[PDB]
């Protein structure tokens, strides 16, 4: 299928809710709130949540965003 | 910028897009795929 998978779509759309240059600071928030609520310890999933979430901007086309920077993992 | 510009206040962007669940959701299925 062309079309994305329909969660990523809605969060990409929530993404929309916001301004350019708070959605890496809101995305860093998600990241440290599901590592923490979930209790994600594993390395390389810890390392690939946050990763995640830093290229949600560019899996979503926000342009004026791209990827956010690397920021140390707690 | 000036006292009546947009002003941005990302923590209440944040709220008001709840929280980016979906985001959330998505980001721990991506997370748990890991290796
Ligand atoms: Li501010």
């Amino acid at each position: 299928p062309e079309q994305r998978p329909p969660l990523l779509r809605l969060c990409c759309t929530q993404l929309h809710q916001q301004n350019p240059q708070c959605t890496c600071s809101t995305l860093r928030r998600a990241a440290m709130a599901v590592r923490t609520r979930q209790g994600i310890s594993a390395s390389s999933q810890v390392q690939r949540l946050f990763e995640t979430a830093r290229h949600l901007p560019k899996t979503c086309n926000f342009a004026g965003v791209g990827v956010c920077p690397f920021q140390a993992v707690p | 910028a000036g006292p009546f510009g947009p002003r941005p206040k990302c923590p209440s962007q944040f709220v008001s897009a709840h929280r980016l669940s979906a985001c959330q959701k998505w980001i721990h299925k991506q997370a748990t795929s890991a290796g």
